[PDB]
C-alpha cells in the first residue's frame, strides 16, 4: 500500500482515504500516534483562520474602516495591541474556544465529526453530492490559504510592502 | 440527540425540556452534577433580583425619595450616599425574607425536602395572577426570559457605569468613547 | 488612652514614618526618574505613607516604642482589634468544621466510605460547603435533637 | 392563488438561476419560487409573510411621501412650521424637531401594540388569519377579486421597497431621490 | 418639604442631531469620520 | 471529559492543592487591594 500522493511512501495506516483531501500524505506519522480526528479538527481550525486572514489582509489593504487609522495589515496588529481592540478580538475568540473545548471532547467521544460545527446559515450544503464536493474544496482552500498567509506576512516583512502594492 | 441552541454539542441529558426557557443550552454540563431544581431556583432568584436592579438603576436616576442622602443620579454613588443604617436594615430584612419565604429550608440539603416545593415557587402570588392554567406557561417563560435579559442588562449597566462614571441614561445621552 | 497614647499624635510614630520614608528615598536617589525601580520605590513610599495615615486615623494606641498596641480586653472602643476579627474567624471556622462533619457522615453512609474520603464526591462536597452558611443554628439544632453528642455507652474507651 | 402555476404556486420560478426550494410549497401568496438561502425551512412562514406585507405597505406609503416632498407639494401651513426644504433628510430632521415625527411614532406604535401584535400572536397561534389582514376595506375594492388584489399588493409593495431604498441612497449620493 | 424629587433626564438632548452628543451621534460621527 | 480523569481530579491531593491555591489567591488579592489591615475598621 503506497500513498497516492507519494508513490514511494507507504500509505499511512490510519489514513484510509475516507476524510476529504486525504491523498495519503503523512510522512512523519503524526496520525500513527495522535488521533486523526483531533488532527483534522486542528487542520480545519488552522485553515479557516488562515483563509479569513488572507481575506482580511486583502480587504484591509483596499479598505479600512473610517474610524480606524489607515495602516498595513501587519502593523495593525501592534497598533491594536495597545489600542485595546486586539484584546477584545482575543477575548471573544477565547469565549468561542471555551465551547470549542467541549466540542473537542465530544469529538474524542465520537459524537461529532472533526471540523463539523453544524454551521450552514445559508443552507448551501443541503445535498450530499455538493456537500462532499464542498468539503474537498474546503480542505483544499484551507491548505492553500495556510500557505498563502505565511507567504503574505513574510513577503511584507521582507519588502515592507503590501501584497497588492508588491504585485506591480 | 443534539442541542437546539448549540447544534454541534449534544443535548444536555438532565435538561428534558420540561422547564420553561429550555433550549438545551448547557455546554459546560452543570446540570449533570448540580440538581436542575436548585439551578432553576438560583436562576429565577438571580433574574428577579436583576429585574429589580435594572428597574431601580433606571428609575432612581429620574425620581428620588426626598433628601440629600437619597439625591444621587449615579447609582454607584447612591450605594454610598444612602443612609448606611437603612442599607443594613435592608440587608437584615432580605435575610428574614429569605428565611420565611423558604420556610427555614435554605440549604442545599433541605431546600426541596418537601415534594410540594417546586423550583422557584416561594408561594408569592399576592394577586393570584398565576392561577390560570392557560396563561401560566406563558407567564413562566416570560419570567425566565425577563430574568435572563435583566441579568445581562444589569451586568452591562454596572460595568458601563464603572467605565463612564455617569448614569446609564446620562451616558447614552452624553456618550464619550473610552480613552484610557 | 487606656495606658498609652493615641498613635495619631505620637512623636515615636511620626519618627518611624520619617525613618521608613527616608530609607525609601535614599534607595530611590540612585535610580533614574521614570525607570521601573523609581516607580516601584515611589509606590512603596506612597503605600508606607497611606498605611501610617490610616493607622493614625484608625484610633490605634501606640506605646513609647512608636508601634500600635492592641487592647484585647473586651472594651467596645477597641472591638475591631480582636473581637470583630475573631467573630469573623469563628464564623469561617465553624463553617469549615460543620461542612466537614456533614461530609464525614455522608461518606459514612456510602458503599465505600474510604473511597469517598480519598476520592471525593465533589458535588456533595460543594452541597455541604453551601450548607455551611447557617452552621450556628444548624449545629445547635443537631445538639438539641441529640444527633451531635454521642452517648457514653456508645463510644469506645480503653480499660482503666 | 391567482393564476396558480403561472404567476404563483408550485412549479413557479421567477429566477430559474436558483432552484425553487422544496420548502416553498406554493401555498403562500407571492410564492414565486425565490428562496436561494432556504430560510423557509426554519422560519415561521406566517410571521415572515406578515413582515413582508408590513414592509411593503410602509415602503409604498414612503414612496408616495418622498415623491410628494421632492415635488414640493405641502399641506396648508406645513411650510411655515417645518420649512420649504425639499430634501427628505432635512424634512425628517425638521419634523422630528417640531414634534410631528414623534406623534406619528406614538400613534404608529399604539396601532402596532393594539392591532398588529395581537393579530400576529393569534395568527401564529393558529387563528387562521390571512397574513396582513386587518379587515381594512372600507371602500370594498377587494370584494371582487381578493386573491388578485393580494398578489398585486405583495408585488407592488416589493417594488416599492426596492424603489424607496434606491431613492434614499440616490438622495445620499447626488442629493436627488431620482439619482438620474 | 419632604417630597419625591422628579429630575428630568432628557433635559435638552435629542437622540440625533442635537446639542447633546448621544450614542447614536457617536456612531454617526464614527461612520462619517475622516482619518 | 473522561469520568476517570474527573475522578483523578477529585482525588484528595489534587483537591487540597486546588482549594488551598484558591484560598491563597483569595488572601493575596484581599491584601493586594486592601493592604496593611491590622484591624477591622470601626
Ligand atoms: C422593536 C420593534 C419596534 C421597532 C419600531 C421602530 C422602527 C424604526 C422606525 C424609526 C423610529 C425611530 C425611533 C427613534 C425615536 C426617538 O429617538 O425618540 C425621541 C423622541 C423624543 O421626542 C422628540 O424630541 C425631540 C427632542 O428635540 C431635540 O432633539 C431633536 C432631534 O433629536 C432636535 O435636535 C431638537 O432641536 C432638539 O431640541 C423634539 O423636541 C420632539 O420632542 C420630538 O421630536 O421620541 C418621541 O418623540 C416620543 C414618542 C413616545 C415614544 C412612543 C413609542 C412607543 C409607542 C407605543 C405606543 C404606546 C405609547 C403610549
Ligand atoms: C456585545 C458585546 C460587546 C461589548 C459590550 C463590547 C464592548 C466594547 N468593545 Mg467590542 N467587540 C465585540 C463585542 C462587544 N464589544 C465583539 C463580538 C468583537 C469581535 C470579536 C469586538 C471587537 C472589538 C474591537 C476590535 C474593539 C472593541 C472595542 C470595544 C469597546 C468600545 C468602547 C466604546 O466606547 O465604544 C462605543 C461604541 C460605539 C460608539 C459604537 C460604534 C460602532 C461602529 C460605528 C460600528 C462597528 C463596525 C465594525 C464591526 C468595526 C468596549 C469595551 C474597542 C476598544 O477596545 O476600545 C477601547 C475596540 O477597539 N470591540
Ligand atoms: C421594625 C421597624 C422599623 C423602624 C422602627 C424603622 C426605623 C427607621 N427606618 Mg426603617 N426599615 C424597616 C423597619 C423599620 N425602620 C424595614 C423592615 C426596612 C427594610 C424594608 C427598613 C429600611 C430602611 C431604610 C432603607 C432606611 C430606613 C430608615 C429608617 C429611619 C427613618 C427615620 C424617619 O423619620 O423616616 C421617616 C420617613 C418615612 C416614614 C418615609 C417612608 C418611606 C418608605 C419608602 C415608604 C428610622 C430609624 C432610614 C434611615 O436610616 O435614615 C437615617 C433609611 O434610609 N429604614
Ligand atoms: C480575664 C478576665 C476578663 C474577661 C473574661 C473579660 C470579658 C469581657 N470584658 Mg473585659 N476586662 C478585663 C478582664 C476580662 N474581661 C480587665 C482586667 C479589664 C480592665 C483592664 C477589662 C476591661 C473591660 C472593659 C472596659 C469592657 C470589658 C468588656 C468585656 C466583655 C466584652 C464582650 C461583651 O460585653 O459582650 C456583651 C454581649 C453579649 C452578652 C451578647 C451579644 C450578642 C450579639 C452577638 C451581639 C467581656 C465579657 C466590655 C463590656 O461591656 O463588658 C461587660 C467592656 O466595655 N472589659
Ligand atoms: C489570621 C488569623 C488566624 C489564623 C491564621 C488562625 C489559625 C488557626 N486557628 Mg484561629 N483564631 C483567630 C485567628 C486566626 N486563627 C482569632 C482572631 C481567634 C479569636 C476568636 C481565633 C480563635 C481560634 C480558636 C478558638 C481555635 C482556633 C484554631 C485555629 C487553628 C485551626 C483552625 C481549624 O482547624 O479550623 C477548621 C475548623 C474546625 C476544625 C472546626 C472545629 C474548630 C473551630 C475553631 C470551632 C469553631 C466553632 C466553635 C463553636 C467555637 C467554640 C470556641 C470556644 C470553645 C472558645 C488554626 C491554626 C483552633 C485550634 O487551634 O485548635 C487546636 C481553635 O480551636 N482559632
Ligand atoms: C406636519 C404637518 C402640518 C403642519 C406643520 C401644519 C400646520 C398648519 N396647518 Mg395643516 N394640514 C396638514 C399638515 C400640517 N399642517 C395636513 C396633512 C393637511 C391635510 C391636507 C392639512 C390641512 C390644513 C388646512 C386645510 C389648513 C391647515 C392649516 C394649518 C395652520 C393652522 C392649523 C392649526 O391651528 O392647527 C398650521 C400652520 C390652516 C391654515 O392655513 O389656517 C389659516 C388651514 O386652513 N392645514
Ligand atoms: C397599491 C397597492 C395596494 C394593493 C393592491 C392593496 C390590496 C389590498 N389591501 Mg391594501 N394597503 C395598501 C396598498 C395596497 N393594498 C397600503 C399602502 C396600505 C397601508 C396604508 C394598505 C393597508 C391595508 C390594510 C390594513 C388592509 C389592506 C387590505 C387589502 C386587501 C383588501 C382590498 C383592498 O384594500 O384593496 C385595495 C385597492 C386599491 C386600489 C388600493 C390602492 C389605492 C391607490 C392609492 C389608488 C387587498 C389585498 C386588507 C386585507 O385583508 O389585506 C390582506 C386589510 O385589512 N390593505
Ligand atoms: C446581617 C444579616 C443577618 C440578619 C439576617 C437574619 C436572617 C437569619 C436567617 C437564619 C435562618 O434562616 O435559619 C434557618 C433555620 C433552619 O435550620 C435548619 O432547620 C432544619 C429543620 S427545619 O428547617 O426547622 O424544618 C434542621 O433539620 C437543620 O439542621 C437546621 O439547620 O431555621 C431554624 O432552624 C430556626 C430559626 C430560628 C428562629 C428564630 C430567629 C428569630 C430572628
Ligand atoms: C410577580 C408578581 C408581581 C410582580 C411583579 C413585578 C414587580 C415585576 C417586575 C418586573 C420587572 C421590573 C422587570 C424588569 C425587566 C428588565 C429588563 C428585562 C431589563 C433589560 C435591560 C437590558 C437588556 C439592557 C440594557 C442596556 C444596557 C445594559 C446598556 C445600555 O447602554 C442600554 C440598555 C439600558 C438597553 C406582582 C407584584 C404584580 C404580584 C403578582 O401576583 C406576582
Ligand atoms: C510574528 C507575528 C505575527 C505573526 C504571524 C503569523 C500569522 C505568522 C505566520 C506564519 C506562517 C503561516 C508561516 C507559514 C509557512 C508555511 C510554509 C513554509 C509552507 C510550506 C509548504 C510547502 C513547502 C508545501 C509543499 C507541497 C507539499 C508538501 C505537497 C504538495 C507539493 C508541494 C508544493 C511540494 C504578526 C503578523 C501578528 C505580527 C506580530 O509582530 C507577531
Ligand atoms: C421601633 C422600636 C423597635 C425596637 C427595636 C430596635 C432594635 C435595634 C435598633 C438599633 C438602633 C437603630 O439603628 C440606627 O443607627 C444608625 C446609626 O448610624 C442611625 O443613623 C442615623 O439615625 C438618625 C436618623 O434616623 C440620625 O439622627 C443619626 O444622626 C444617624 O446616625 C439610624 O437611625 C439607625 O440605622
Amino acid at each position: 500500500d503506497f500513498s497516492a500522493a507519494v508513490p514511494f511512501l507507504k500509505r499511512p495506516s490510519n489514513l484510509d482515504g475516507t476524510l476529504a483531501g486525504d491523498v495519503g500524505f503523512d510522512p512523519l506519522g503524526f496520525s500513527d500516534v495522535f488521533d486523526l480526528r483531533v488532527l483534522r479538527e486542528a487542520e480545519l481550525k488552522h485553515g479557516r483562520f488562515a483563509m479569513l486572514a488572507v481575506l482580511g489582509f486583502l480587504v484591509q489593504e483596499v479598505y479600512t474602516f473610517p474610524f480606524f487609522p489607515k495602516m498595513a495589515p501587519v502593523d495593525a496588529h501592534d497598533y491594536f495591541v495597545t489600542q485595546g481592540g486586539g484584546s477584545q478580538i482575543i477575548f471573544w475568540i477565547s469565549f468561542v474556544e471555551i465551547f470549542g473545548v467541549v466540542a473537542l471532547f465530544e469529538l474524542i467521544q465520537g459524537k461529532r465529526d472533526a471540523g463539523d460545527f453544524a454551521f450552514d446559515p445559508l443552507g448551501l450544503g443541503k445535498d450530499e453530492a455538493t456537500l462532499a464536493r464542498y468539503k474537498v474544496a474546503e480542505i483544499k482552500h484551507a491548505r492553500l490559504a495556510m500557505i498563502a498567509i505565511g507567504g503574505f506576512i513574510h513577503q511584507f516583512w521582507v519588502t515592507k510592502q503590501t501584497v497588492l502594492e508588491q504585485l506591480g | 440527540e443534539k442541542s437546539a441552541s448549540v447544534p454541534f454539542l449534544s443535548k444536555p441529558e438532565k435538561l428534558d425540556g420540561s422547564m420553561a426557557g429550555d433550549v438545551g443550552f448547557d455546554p459546560l454540563g452543570i446540570s449533570y452534577f448540580i440538581d436542575v431544581k436548585w439551578l432553576r431556583e438560583a436562576e429565577l432568584k438571580h433574574g428577579r433580583i436583576c429585574m429589580l436592579a435594572t428597574a431601580g438603576i433606571l428609575v432612581q436616576e429620574v425620581i428620588h425619595l426626598p433628601g440629600p442622602a437619597f439625591s444621587s443620579k449615579f447609582a454607584l454613588d447612591a450605594w454610598s450616599t444612602a443612609p448606611r443604617g437603612g442599607m443594613v436594615q435592608i440587608l437584615i430584612a432580605i435575610g428574614l425574607i429569605e428565611m420565611v419565604s423558604n420556610r427555614f429550608a435554605i440549604t442545599a440539603t433541605d431546600m426541596f425536602a418537601n415534594p410540594n416545593r417546586k423550583p422557584g415557587d416561594l408561594g408569592f402570588d399576592p394577586l393570584s395572577l398565576g392561577a390560570n392554567p392557560a396563561t401560566r406557561a406563558k407567564y413562566e417563560l416570560s419570567e425566565v426570559i425577563h430574568g435572563r435579559a435583566a441579568m445581562m442588562g444589569l451586568s452591562g449597566m454596572i460595568h458601563q457605569m464603572i467605565v463612564s462614571k455617569q448614569p446609564v441614561i446620562d451616558q447614552l445621552l452624553n456618550f464619550k468613547p473610552v480613552d484610557a | 488612652v487606656a495606658g498609652l497614647t493615641p498613635c495619631k499624635d505620637s512623636k515615636d510614630f511620626q519618627r518611624r514614618l520619617d525613618g521608613s520614608v527616608k530609607k525609601l528615598k535614599t534607595r530611590l536617589a540612585k535610580y533614574e526618574k521614570g525607570t521601573p525601580p523609581a516607580l516601584a520605590l515611589e509606590k512603596q513610599i506612597e503605600r508606607t505613607q497611606a498605611r501610617f495615615e490610616r493607622y493614625g486615623k484608625a484610633g490605634l494606641l501606640c506605646g513609647t516604642d512608636g508601634l500600635p498596641h492592641l487592647i484585647t480586653d473586651g472594651r467596645w472602643s477597641h472591638s475591631g482589634e480582636f473581637v470583630i476579627p475573631g467573630l469573623f474567624f469563628l464564623y469561617i471556622a465553624g463553617w469549615i468544621g460543620w461542612v466537614g462533619r456533614s461530609y464525614v457522615l455522608f461518606a459514612r453512609e456510602s458503599d465505600k466510605p474510604t473511597e469517598k474520603e480519598i476520592i471525593l464526591d465533589v458535588p456533595a462536597a460543594l452541597s455541604f460547603v453551601s450548607t455551611g452558611f447557617i452552621w450556628p443554628v444548624s449545629a445547635f439544632k443537631e445538639f438539641t435533637s441529640g444527633n451531635l453528642i454521642a452517648d457514653e455507652s456508645e463510644i469506645t474507651v480503653s480499660p482503666r | 392563488l391567482y393564476k396558480e402555476g403561472s404567476l404563483q404556486g408550485k412549479g413557479v420560478n421567477c429566477i430559474p438561476i436558483f432552484k425553487r426550494p422544496d420548502s416553498l410549497k406554493g401555498d403562500a401568496v407571492g410564492d414565486m419560487g425565490f428562496d436561494p438561502f432556504g430560510f423557509s425551512s426554519w422560519v415561521d412562514m406566517n410571521y415572515v409573510r406578515e413582515a413582508e406585507i408590513k414592509h411593503g405597505r410602509i415602503a409604498m406609503l414612503a414612496f408616495a411621501g418622498i415623491v410628494v416632498e421632492v415635488l414640493g407639494i405641502k399641506a396648508p401651513g406645513a411650510g411655515k412650521i417645518l420649512g420649504s426644504s425639499t430634501d427628505i433628510f432635512e424634512i425628517h430632521n425638521a419634523a422630528v424637531e417640531k414634534g410631528s415625527m414623534g406623534q406619528i411614532l406614538l400613534w404608529c406604535g399604539f396601532f402596532e401594540m393594539t392591532a398588529g401584535l395581537p393579530a400576529m400572536q393569534q395568527m401564529l397561534e393558529g387563528s387562521g388569519r390571512t397574513p396582513g389582514d386587518f379587515g381594512f376595506d372600507p371602500l370594498g375594492l377587494g370584494k371582487k377579486d381578493f386573491a388578485q388584489m393580494q398578489i398585486k399588493e405583495i408585488q407592488n409593495g416589493r417594488l416599492a421597497m426596492l424603489a424607496v431604498s434606491g431613492m434614499v441612497h440616490h438622495a445620499l449620493i447626488n442629493g436627488k431621490v431620482q439619482g438620474l | 418639604d419632604s417630597m419625591i424629587v422628579f429630575e428630568n433626564p432628557l433635559g435638552k438632548c435629542g437622540a440625533y442631531a442635537s446639542s447633546c452628543h448621544t450614542f447614536l451621534d457617536e456612531m454617526g460621527d464614527m461612520l462619517k469620520a475622516t482619518p | 471529559m473522561d469520568s476517570n480523569f474527573l475522578k483523578y481530579l477529585s482525588t484528595a491531593p489534587v483537591l487540597l492543592t486546588v482549594w488551598l491555591s484558591f484560598t491563597a489567591g483569595l488572601v493575596i488579592e484581599a491584601n493586594r487591594f486592601f493592604p496593611d489591615m491590622l484591624y477591622f475598621p470601626m
